[PDB]
C-alpha cells in the first residue's frame, strides 16, 4: 500500500503543479440529458462526437458560483479532478471555459446514484453496505495520502457503474491543505460535531462522515435525521446514537469508533491510520486487493439496456446551455 | 418506528450541501 501511495503521489504532483487547461471545447459534444441539478450547477450526458464516447459533463454557471463565493472551491474541484486518478474516483476526462460557463467532463457511470436505489430498496444488506464501504474506505486512504479532504460524503454523491461499483463524484468542496480548516461545509446529516462547533477541523471529519454513510446504507435512514438542520445539530453534538436491532455486532462496534465525537479515539484518526478501519472484524471477510483490483463480485449491478441509458435516473427540466457575447468573471476563472 | 418517523420527514430526498 505505501509502495502504491508513494508512486500516486509522485504521479498527481505532477498534474497539481502544472494543471491541464482547455482540452476541448463544448461543440466537441451532443448534450443528451440532464442527470442532476442544483446550487452544485448541473450535470448532463453528453456524447463525445470524435469518438462516441459518452461522458458526464458538469456546468458552472460562473456569474452563479461568484455570487455564492464558490471562487475558490471551484477552482480546487478542477484543479483536484484534474490530478487524480483512482477507480472509485471519477477524474476530469476534459475541461475548458466559455464566456458564460465552466466544463468538467468525467467518466460516466450509468447505474444511477446510489440514493436512489437505496431509498427504492430501502435498505442495504451488510455485505452490499460492507462491498461500498471498502471502496469508501480505499479512496479516502488515497485522497488522505495526498493531503486531500472531501467533506461531502453521501449517497447523493456516490455514482453506480456499469460493474455495480462506485464513484465518488462531486467535489466542490474538496480541499488540498496539510494543517487544519475551518470551512463550513458539507451536508447537514454528515458534517462532524467539530464543524457544527466551529472549530479547525482535519481528515477526520471524513470518516465521520463515513460512519454517517455505513449507517444509512444499513438502516435505510441516517442515524441523527430531524425536520430542520438546527435540530439535526442538536442530534449530532448530544453525543449519543442508537441502532437498529438487526445491526450485527461487528458493525455497531465499527460504528462507535467512527461516530466518535472525541478524536483521540476516532477510527481513522488514530495512530495506525486507516488500518484500525481495514483491519476491524466488520470488515474481517473483505479482500482490499480484490475490492481495488475490481475483481469481487458486485452486490448489485444495473439493468444495462444501453450505452448512454439514462433510465437509473431522475427526470430534471431540461434548461439551455447559454453563451453570452461578453465574457464573464474572467480574472476570477482565469485558471481554470 | 424509526423508519415510520424518517419516511414521513421532510429530508427523505436529495439532501442539499450547506450555505452560508
Ligand atoms: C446530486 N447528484 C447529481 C449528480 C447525478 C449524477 C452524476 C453523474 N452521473 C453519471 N456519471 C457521472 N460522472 C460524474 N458525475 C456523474 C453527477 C451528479
Amino acid at each position: 500500500v505505501k509502495e502504491f501511495l508513494a508512486k500516486a503521489k509522485e504521479d498527481f504532483l505532477k498534474k497539481w503543479e502544472n494543471p491541464a487547461q482547455n482540452t476541448a471545447h463544448l461543440d466537441q459534444f451532443e448534450r443528451i440529458k440532464t442527470l442532476g441539478t442544483g446550487s452544485f450547477g448541473r450535470v448532463m450526458l453528453v456524447k463525445h462526437m470524435e469518438t462516441g464516447n459518452h461522458y458526464a459533463m458538469k456546468i458552472l454557471d460562473k456569474q452563479k458560483v461568484v455570487k455564492l463565493k464558490q471562487i475558490e472551491h471551484t477552482l480546487n474541484e478542477k484543479r483536484i479532478l484534474q490530478a487524480v486518478n483512482f477507480p472509485f474516483l471519477t477524474k476530469l476526462e476534459f475541461s475548458f471555459k466559455d464566456n458564460s460557463n465552466l466544463y468538467m467532463v468525467m467518466e460516466y457511470a450509468p447505474g444511477g446514484e446510489m440514493f436512489s436505489h437505496l431509498r427504492r430498496i430501502g435498505r442495504f444488506s451488510e455485505p452490499h453496505a460492507r462491498f461500498y464501504a471498502a471502496q469508501i474506505v480505499l479512496t479516502f486512504e488515497y485522497l488522505h495520502s495526498l493531503d486531500l479532504i472531501y467533506r461531502d460524503l453521501k449517497p447523493e454523491n456516490l455514482m453506480i457503474d456499469q460493474q455495480g461499483y462506485i464513484k465518488v463524484t462531486d467535489f466542490g468542496f474538496a480541499k488540498r491543505v496539510k494543517g487544519r480548516t475551518w470551512t463550513l461545509c458539507g451536508t447537514p446529516e454528515y458534517l462532524a460535531p467539530e464543524i457544527i462547533l466551529s472549530k479547525g477541523y482535519n481528515k477526520a471529519v471524513d470518516w465521520w462522515a463515513l460512519g454517517v454513510l455505513i449507517y444509512e446504507m444499513a438502516a435505510g435512514y441516517p442515524p441523527f435525521f430531524a425536520d430542520q438542520p438546527i435540530q439535526i445539530y442538536e442530534k449530532i453534538v448530544s453525543g449519543k446514537v442508537r441502532f437498529p436491532s438487526h445491526f450485527s455486532s461487528d458493525l455497531k462496534d465499527l460504528l462507535r469508533n467512527l461516530l466518535q465525537v472525541d478524536l483521540t479515539k476516532r477510527f481513522g484518526n488514530l495512530k495506525n491510520g486507516v488500518n484500525d478501519i481495514k483491519n476491524h472484524k466488520w470488515f474481517a471477510t473483505t479482500d482490499w486487493i480484490a475490492i481495488y483490483q475490481r475483481k469481487v463480485e458486485a452486490p448489485f449491478i444495473p439493468k444495462f439496456k444501453g450505452p448512454g441509458d439514462t433510465s437509473n435516473f431522475d427526470d430534471y427540466e431540461e434548461e439551455e446551455i447559454r453563451v453570452s457575447i461578453n465574457e464573464k468573471c474572467g480574472k476570477e476563472f482565469s485558471e481554470f | 418506528t424509526t423508519y415510520a418517523d424518517f419516511i414521513a420527514s421532510g429530508r427523505t430526498g436529495r439532501r442539499n450541501a450547506i450555505h452560508d
